[PDB]
RNA sequence: UGACAGACUGAGAGCUCUUUCUUGAUUCUAUGGGUGGUGGUGCAUGGCCGUUCUUAGUUGGUGGAGCGAUUUGUCUGGUUAAUUCCGUUAACGAACGAGACCUCAGCCUGCUAACUAGCUAUGCGGAGCCAUCCCUCCGCAGCUAGCUUCUUAGAGGGACUAUGGCCGUUUAGGCCACGGAAGUUUGAGGCAAUAACAGGUCUGUCAUGCCCUUAGAUGUUCUGGGCCGCACGCGCGCUACACUGAUGUAUUCAACGAGUAUAUAGCCUUGGCCGACAGGCCCGGGUAAUCUUGGGAAAUUUCAUCGUGAUGGGGAUAGAUCAUUGCAAUUGUUGGUCUUCAACGAGGAAUGCCUAGUAAGCGCGAGUCAUCAGCUCGCGUUGACUACGUCCCUGCCCUUUGUACACACCG
């Protein structure tokens, strides 16, 4: 009946995210789903250095650019209708939601 | 796990006197430990507290950490 | 055979991650790409 | 299907395709910024500008023709991606929208220092807690010389200025040369969020009065 | 048992020990390589390939799942490419593939499910007490 | 080089002036009581004014001081 | 410039039913999306739609957007229908 | 307008011709104007960067002094990394810069969790053993956790010179000592002011004025060469001159990061087989803490072999051959195999960088990339000598001082 249902969810921002993900925990915490998270996975750093100059003189001067991404997962043991009975308000910003269901 | 080889000695050393701390302290008396660690500290203080030290990252115009490119004026 | 997207450069490509920009259109458009530099 | 950090790169490369393609489109309605909104069943751009019923058109039909070109060059799902074209609550602090009021000031034939304080003096009535342009090219001299023009606080280091300089960089095409034109425009702190940041500048302390009873 | 013991005399052991302890096929041409692309010379060693072989037995007896390439990986060193910065060049991958043949042939050790060599219940047996026999 | 600068000793002059019965000598007590009774945007800014109103409440405790107004 | 009526109808309802059109400048495609075409002759006859100010043309980038006016719904109007 | 047969031309470019079919107002011609240019001018400009300048410096409002340019504020002293502060005070009050701010790293047996991470215990399973059970190392799965130390990353906490001492106008502070992970601001960076320079870039841009070119083109495309040619000088580096070493076994330990439908497995590549090597064939895994890779890195560590010898140091030069990438390897792409074994004996005048996980030694990843990393940007491993000062040299900041200099002593 009650089926395992699996929500990846990752973003740019650090407070964004976390608002996000309480945002769904409460939710499941209010309609006493078996939760699991949410558990944190290594943030991701894409990075580039660059030569900051725009024709290749003076001082050789590079610059760094990161993006972090980070990478968060929650299993949820329910059925996919009370999981669009839930997973319906507000996302905030940023943020973005795959959920997948799993074995 | 990690590290290097004489890390891993370093790092065997730490972890076998602060298992030894902190099983004396909370199995056998907090007193009984008390000469354990006026015996360790004694004869050093780095068996027992971490070392801060890292390797710091390295800065563009020269490879090395504090080291820099040769320099020519011609 | 491979250009920037923006200004259709073929030298000093940016090629990783799929840019496909050159080092200078990416300097220009690099904090709205979302290249945030902390460092 | 396509991994994560090349998922967020080509994001980030529709945002900047768009905040550009979107001057030269809407260079002539005083254009400030776009936001992308993903939600279910619907992809959302948000055109935010000075001026609104000229950028839809008469009767949304110019937002209609820049959904269907957006639709059809990103290769968008019909109905995929919809734009609103909202207003900027306030005029003075976007500084995209300021530097293009003073390049088509400055490109009619308005003189310079006119030009430059009708932006300068509308930025300080309109609640900023500083503003500076530089003006760089041939000004009536062929020899280059830049002038700035001042009013109020400004910072330039540090962190917070990502969170409180709002400064744009223009180019315009005045016969014999090109005008370069600096704005930059201090915000001011609203803790609301509204209008200004919402976390005061680092240097700022607030002394609470002692409450008697 | 083996990891109570010093990793040579284990491996000084062990060598003797499948000379000895009967014998087995080897291949015709076991005395002209170099056993690595960036090696100089063929092993000053006569009894080279046993060698190998007891120091592959207990790879394989300390870890499962090891592979043809993996026993390249691990054997592999450095390489000094003349003028050139010096590398890291894997190991030549055929010489340790016919020690790993004589081991299967042995039973010392036999391929895995989920890929790579796994020890043999017997062969486990034999390196433990051949280490037994160790001072 | 661990000068105080403007903004830390002007903020230590005017809390220590606007609060004067509500703070102690303990340092640890001071940094909460300057959590309660103003807002700030940096734990290290906060502590570098506590560790400095700290010593201008142990100056005051015994002898008199410079400008502040106390009643 | 050498081309068909074919090309230049196929061309023709196609801004007629949409309105927008939508170039790049990478040459010798032999297909342009969502039409049929070496993006040449779109290029080139939008260009001329251009000089005689059909359609306005906003080229952001090497990607030649072409927007129909009024003016030219008329012309296309008393072309095919 | 496109073309079949041949010359032409390398050219299966119908460019040009013999040959007349084909298409139909899409043109061609001529008159303007466009368009395009890695064309010129960085000395017409934007923009960005570098530098002056890594230092601590700069500017209005009101007031004072001066006919005036200008000066005061911005300072006599003390303190500081600092125009940082105490304070003095014709100044008062304010703005940038400094500091504050941001990031990474260091600490937490405290909190939220985590079978994509991982101990721990129990159950079995293998192997050794006073063996019958146990004790030790191993592999497998769990309604094992009143699991989260290890791993990840969120929120926080922590350090302020707080305590003590001495010096100090007992002010700003400084030196010392316990404590603490941390007492050069804890370390390292990011950002970084006014005024500039005739600093660099029109060869980053459908950024750009002017000028030159616009078909017999400085446009664009194609074929080939060229940027790589070597008497010779200079610059950053790579490899060495050995024995504190070379070669050959054995032993075993990171972190950064990286991986397009890439089509009929396809970037990273596991396992199996073929192969001395290069490299091949097969079934696979991964859009990734899941597969590569829990990255089995070298230096280093032991066991021998060489024994002061241009030797087995050194590996340039060249010969012969195979293989992979590429439509294409020639002026050797690269990697192997075998052979050739060149100069180099610690380096002249001079000169570079460097004050602790630092120099130095060592490898790895990334960019470039169809293949080419002696480079550049990052990551870890081993890991020190000396110094804690000074103005002697080379400079920067401030004050007094002299100037016949101001494109400013390169006067
Ligand atoms: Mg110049
Ligand atoms: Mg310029
Ligand atoms: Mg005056
Ligand atoms: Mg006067
Ligand atoms: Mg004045
Ligand atoms: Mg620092
Ligand atoms: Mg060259
Ligand atoms: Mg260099
Ligand atoms: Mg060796
Ligand atoms: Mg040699
Ligand atoms: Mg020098
Ligand atoms: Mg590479
Ligand atoms: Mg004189
Ligand atoms: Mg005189
Ligand atoms: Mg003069
Ligand atoms: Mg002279
Ligand atoms: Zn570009």
């Amino acid at each position: 009946v009650q089926h395992r249902i699996r929500i990846t969810l990752s973003s740019k921002s650090v407070k964004n995210l976390e608002k996000v993900c309480s945002d769904l925990v409460k939710g499941a915490k209010e309609k006493q789903l078996k939760v699991k998270g949410p558990v944190r996975m290594p943030t991701k750093v894409l990075n580039i250095t660059t030569r900051k100059s725009p024709c290749g003189e003076g001082t050789n001067t590079w610059d760094r650019f990161e993006m972090r991404v980070h990478k968060r997962v929650i299993d949820l043991v329910s059925s996919p209708d009370v999981v669009k009975q839930i997973t319906s308000i507000t996302i905030e910003p940023g943020v973005e939601v795959e959920v997948t269901i799993s074995d | 796990r990690g590290g290097g080889k004489t890390s891993q000695i370093y790092s065997i050393r730490q972890a076998i006197a602060k298992s030894l701390v902190a099983y004396y302290q909370k199995y056998v008396d907090e007193a009984a430990k008390k000469e354990v660690k006026e015996i360790f500290a004694r004869y050093d203080r780095t068996l027992l507290v971490a070392d801060p030290r890292r390797c710091e990252p390295k800065k563009f115009g020269g490879r090395g950490a504090r080291a820099r490119f040769q320099k020519s004026y011609r | 055979s491979r250009v920037c997207r923006v200004c259709g450069n073929s030298h000093g490509l940016i090629r990783k991650y799929g840019l496909m920009c050159c080092r200078q259109c990416f300097r220009s458009n690099a904090k709205d790409i979302g290249f945030i530099k902390y460092r | 299907q396509i991994s994560k950090k090349k998922k967020f790169v080509s994001d980030g490369v529709f945002y900047a395709e768009l905040n550009e393609m979107l001057t030269r489109e809407l260079a002539e309605d005083g254009y400030s910024g776009v936001e992308v909104r993903v939600t279910p069943m619907r992809t959302e751009i948000i055109i935010r500008a000075t001026r609104t019923q000229n950028v839809l058109g008469e009767k949304g039909r110019r937002i209609r023709e820049l959904t269907s070109v957006v639709q059809k060059r990103f290769n968008f799902l019909e109905n995929g991606v919809e734009l609103y074209a909202e207003k900027v609550v306030n005029r003075g602090l976007c500084a995209i929208a300021q530097a293009e009021s003073l390049r088509y000031k400055l490109l009619g034939g308005l003189a310079v220092r006119r030009a430059c304080y009708g932006v300068l003096r509308f930025v300080m009535e309109s609640g900023a807690k500083g503003c500076e342009v530089i003006v760089s090219g041939k000004l009536r001299a062929q020899r280059a010389k830049s002038m700035k023009f001042k009013d109020g606080y400004m910072i330039s280091s540090g962190q917070p200025v990502n969170e409180y300089i709002d400064a744009a960089v223009r180019h315009v095409l005045l016969r014999q040369g090109v005008l370069g034109i600096k704005v930059k425009i201090m915000l001011d702190w609203d803790p609301k969020g509204k209008l200004g940041p919402t976390t005061p500048l680092p240097d700022l302390v607030t002394i609470h009065p002692p409450k008697e009873e | 048992t083996v990891k109570d013991v010093n990793p040579h005399e284990f491996v000084k052991a062990y060598s003797a020990h499948l000379k000895r302890s009967g014998k087995m096929e080897l291949p015709e041409w076991v005395d002209i390589v170099k056993t690595a692309r960036f090696k100089e010379l063929p092993p000053s060693d006569a009894d080279w390939y046993y060698i190998r072989a007891a120091s592959m037995a207990r790879k394989i007896y300390l870890r499962q799942g090891i592979g043809i390439g993996g026993f390249q990986k691990i054997y592999g060193g450095r390489q000094r490419n003349g003028s050139r910065p010096p590398h890291f060049c894997k190991s030549s991958g055929a010489v340790s593939r016919n020690i790993l043949q004589e081991l299967q042939k042995m039973g010392i050790i036999d391929v895995d499910p989920k890929g790579g060599r796994l020890i043999t219940s017997q062969g486990r047996r034999d390196l433990d007490q051949v280490a037994g026999t160790v001072p | 080089g661990r000068v105080r600068t403007k903004t830390v000793k002007k903020t230590s002059r005017q809390v220590i002036e606007k609060y004067y019965s509500r703070m102690t000598l303990d340092f640890h007590t001071n940094k909460k009581v300057l959590e309660e009774v103003s807002i700030l945007q940096s734990k290290r800014l906060r502590n570098k004014v506590a560790g400095f109103t700290t010593h201008l409440m142990r100056r005051i405790q015994r002898g008199p001081v410079r400008g502040i107004s106390l009643k | 410039m050498i081309i068909s009526k074919k090309n230049r109808n196929e061309i023709c309802k196609y801004l007629f039913q949409e309105g927008v059109l939508y170039a790049k400048k990478d040459y010798n495609l032999a297909k342009h999306p969502q039409i049929d075409v070496p993006n040449l002759q779109v290029i080139k006859l939008m260009q001329s739609f251009k000089s005689k100010e059909y359609v306005r043309e906003t080229f952001s980038w090497q990607h030649y957007y072409w927007y129909l006016t009024n003016d030219g719904i008329e012309f296309l109007r008393n072309f095919l229908n």
